[PDB]
RNA sequence: CGUUAGUUGCCAGCGGUUCGGCCGGGCACUCUAACGGGACUGCCCGCGAAAGCGGGAGGAAGGAGGGGACGACGUCUGGUCAGCAUGGCCCUUACGGCCUGGGCGACACACGUGCUACAAUGCCCACUACAAAGCGAUGCCACCCGGCAACGGGGAGCUAAUCGCAAAAAGGUGGGCCCAGUUCGGAUUGGGGUCUGCAACCCGACCCCAUGAAGCCGGAAUCGCUAGUAAUCGCGGAUCAGCCAUGCCGCGG
């Protein structure tokens, strides 16, 4: 059993590059506790179109943290192949845990 | 309502009597969305219908309406000269919005402090036919013949 | 004055309080978001260029 | 032995679990009119049972998550038709005429910028 | 209101109580008035600053509570 | 009531604790 | 039943009738028959003139009340005016005292409206 | 509605339970979130040349199923040189700069927008998992002890579907008030405190005691809204030490 976390602003980008995971630790390696979802953390931005006095006319940003967990029940080095430094990431963030 | 003829509203049927009717009269007494309350004191006059007379309070409830349904009513009416009221029979859909409106409308004047009571009263006030809420009734239709002279506009 | 107030919003203040935010392109006071230190507007400006990543058009 | 539904309605969901016999209802550990204590509108939730004649010749062990009773008990009230029709699917062709099956696509529209309160706009004055 | 210390700028009492060894000095002058009055610190004679000039207010007991701005106000008419 | 701070409404709606609305 | 100075409530429950004091709120009443053991829930009507004295006084040696504050309270602002603090010309000048502003409302401490007009 | 996936979710199915989803056990269901399916005037009747209008079944959804984002050529010489950019003109021991105080918070008056109300379909106290978006490791603060409380000691937990803000309120049940300017309403003022902060006089919010105002539903005018809408009740966030938020942006009952 081996815990690593995936952030992501990208939605797309993830459960591919976490698919990719996926079939590392699946090719080289054994059983696997999928890719499952923790909930999106959505910050909100909300501002007046104008330079000036127009306090209706608003328009609307968020930033969506999709969050993505994947965990899998081999500890082995014949694992940790493509696992070492094989990367198709660019914004994601790993959180590799014990 | 410049467009279409606006479908008339179903209302689901009430979880006792089965009667939409009854359920309409619920929500004009209903006030800020609070349909339990709203329902527990129409219900909790009916109590008070039995404790009272012999009859069912659904067919006093019922029968106290249509003595509340008025026949006639006046609308306005310009013209080039002045503000004149025309006399117009009044149809079916509007004659119960009106009663059951009038109905509580009437109840809500009544001394006795509690909703429930008054509500009853009324009801049975309006089933003998001495209700207040039935004055509002005989008024209007007094309000027209009074202007029957006009009853040759109508549209 | 805005400039030798640009120039005040950055130095150690005596005291802690006196501290304010700013427009890091604007030297705009107020309505400046902690995490961006954006004016309003400059920001309004890069979510539509791209350039505020991962920031999207928020529809619902 | 046993049937089973899935009830939603305005952001509340309903387990249904239906079986034969007695007469008896639970929901999130507490009776029927216990959780539904005192509020009017609860034996609604059943009018499908009423309806097939199916009254009380069932329990019904119900979990039921998200909303507000009001919103629950129409929630239920859908569990039970799409539980019984998994049943007997011949329980269909009955339960059209009340519509006892459709979600209720009805849920609390977003509130917009500008006025107050999604239609609610805010007060105009002219002079 | 506070309840540990009583929050009165120290460079007033410096020449309040350095004038409070043999000292009588009536045109003192300050512009801390959010400095709290203090124990019978009184027979002085205080000028505070309004925000446009000082004003002579001789200090009693009874006021010892309140403070230096409560009694330079700051506009006029009322 | 919503403006009656010692009231528990009053509380409630200022958003604040204390005699009136203490918690638990 | 005559209590604090004067006052004589009656025929309401004595937590309600208390308040009919200057100086009694609905706290110092709860208080009051509690530590002087007597039901809040009974009428003044029926009860006892033990109960009574056990009453007015504990109240009327427990706290300052009625009349005494009120010339106290009034004493307390006219000290206010002393060298003339600033709520001193405040109560001096009848405005609001608590820092609130006064461009508009602040009615309840000017007495009704004086109306004037203007210009062309 | 369907696949994919199981440190959030359960006897739905069985064994221990200090009867708390807490321990194996399991993803069926609820949910979390990616991709798909689905509705098109396709089918039956009716009128029409057609597009299409009235119906009817099937179906979660039927004719734009509901809500967003999206604003043509252009008008108002509309707004903004005070967000920023920029032509010109103007001051350049001062129309630049630094500080300490004061002011933007004034008050005979007048309007806008709101808030709390005038009570019995109501107010007060007690007791009771209805849970649907968001925020928090120089912070959210469980849980302790002191304190009427504000808050102060102490200290667990979580870079947070896991820990905390969390009580949701209207509601249901119990008792109380009995029509009264009242147990309605909480303005004003006296006093005693807490907290943030160099510092709360001008000018902070919060607690507690005392005080308890006008207000009995509002002239002539006039505003919003067509369905999960209006009405009503709480909830969160942004700014932010703190807060004058009853504002604004959202959320659900």
């Amino acid at each position: 059993k081996i815990r690593i976390k995936l952030r992501g602003f990208d939605h797309k980008t993830l459960d591919a590059s976490a698919q990719k995971i996926v079939e590392a630790a699946r090719r080289s390696g054994a059983q696997v506790s999928g890719p499952i979802p923790l909930p999106t953390r959505v910050r909100r931005f909300t501002v007046i179109r104008g330079p000036f006095k127009h306090k209706d006319s608003r328009e609307h940003f968020e930033l969506r943290t999709h969050n993505r967990l994947v965990d899998i029940i081999n500890p082995n080095r014949k694992t940790i192949e493509q696992l070492m430094t094989l990367d198709l990431p660019t914004g994601v963030e790993i959180e590799i845990k014990t | 309502a410049r467009r279409r003829r606006a479908e008339v509203r179903q209302l689901q049927p009430d979880l006792v009597y089965g009667d939409v009717l009854v359920t309409a009269f619920i929500n004009k007494i209903m006030r800020d969305g609070k349909k339990n309350l709203a329902a527990r004191i129409f219900y909790d006059a009916c109590k008070i219908i039995q404790e009272k007379t012999g009859q069912e309070p659904l067919k006093v409830f019922k029968q106290a309406v249509e003595n509340v349904k008025p026949r006639m009513e006046v609308r306005s009416r310009r013209v080039g000269g002045a503000n004149y009221q025309v006399p117009m029979e009044v149809s079916p859909r509007r004659q119960q919005s009106l009663a059951l409106r009038w109905l509580v409308q009437a109840a809500n004047q009544r001394p006795e402090r509690r909703a429930a009571v008054r509500i009853a009263h009324e009801l049975m006030d309006a089933a003998e036919g001495k209700g207040g809420a039935v004055k509002k009734k005989e008024d209007v239709e007094r309000m027209a013949e009074a202007n029957r002279a006009y009853a040759h506009y109508r549209w | 004055a805005r400039k030798a107030l640009i120039e005040k919003a950055k130095r150690t203040p005596k005291f802690k309080v006196r501290a304010y935010t700013r427009c890091v392109r604007c030297g705009r006071a107020r309505s400046v978001y902690r995490f961006f230190g954006l004016c309003r507007i400059c920001l309004r400006e890069l979510a539509h260029k791209g350039q505020l990543p991962g920031v999207r058009k928020a529809s619902w | 032995e046993q049937y089973y539904g899935t009830g939603r309605r305005k952001e509340a969901v309903a387990r249904v679990f239906l079986r034969p016999g007695n007469g008896k209802v639970t929901v999130n550990g507490q009776d029927f009119n216990e959780y539904f204590q005192g509020l009017v509108r609860a034996v609604a939730a059943l009018e499908p049972l009423r309806a097939v004649d199916a009254l009380g010749r069932f329990d019904a062990y119900i979990t039921v998550r998200g909303g507000g009773k009001s919103g629950q008990i129409d929630a239920i009230k859908l569990g039970i038709a799409r539980a019984l029709v998994q049943y007997n699917p011949d329980y269909r062709a009955k339960l059209k005429p009340l519509g006892f099956l459709t979600r209720d696509a009805r849920v609390v529209e977003r509130k917009k910028y500008g006025k107050h309160k999604a239609r609610r706009a805010p007060q105009y004055s002219k002079r | 209101s506070l309840k540990k210390g009583v929050f009165v700028d120290d460079h007033l009492l410096e020449k309040v109580l350095e004038l409070n060894a043999k000292g009588e000095k009536r045109l003192i002058k300050t512009w801390s008035r959010r400095s709290t009055i203090v124990p019978e610190m009184v027979g002085h004679t205080i000028a505070v600053y309004n925000g446009k000039q000082h004003v002579p207010v001789y200090i009693t007991e009874n006021m010892v509570g309140h403070k230096l701005g409560e009694f330079a106000p700051t506009r006029t008419y009322r | 009531g919503k403006g009656d701070r010692r009231t528990r409404r009053g509380k409630i709606w200022r958003g604040t604790y204390g005699k009136y609305r203490p918690r638990k | 039943a005559r209590i604090a100075g004067v006052e004589i409530p009656r025929n309401k429950r004595v937590d309600v009738a208390l308040t009919y004091i200057y100086g009694i709120g609905k706290a110092r009443a709860k208080e009051a028959l509690e530590k002087t053991g007597i039901n809040p829930a009974t009428r003044v009507k029926d009860l006892t003139e033990a109960e009574v004295v056990r009453l007015r006084e504990y109240v009327e040696n427990t706290w300052k009340l009625e009349g005494e504050l009120r010339a106290e309270v009034a004493a307390n602002i006219k000290r206010l005016m002393d060298i003339g603090c600033y709520r001193g010309l405040r109560h001096r000048r009848g405005l609001p005292v608590r820092g609130q502003r006064t461009r508009t409302n602040a009615r309840t401490r000017k007495g009704p409206r004086k109306t004037v007009a203007g210009k062309k």
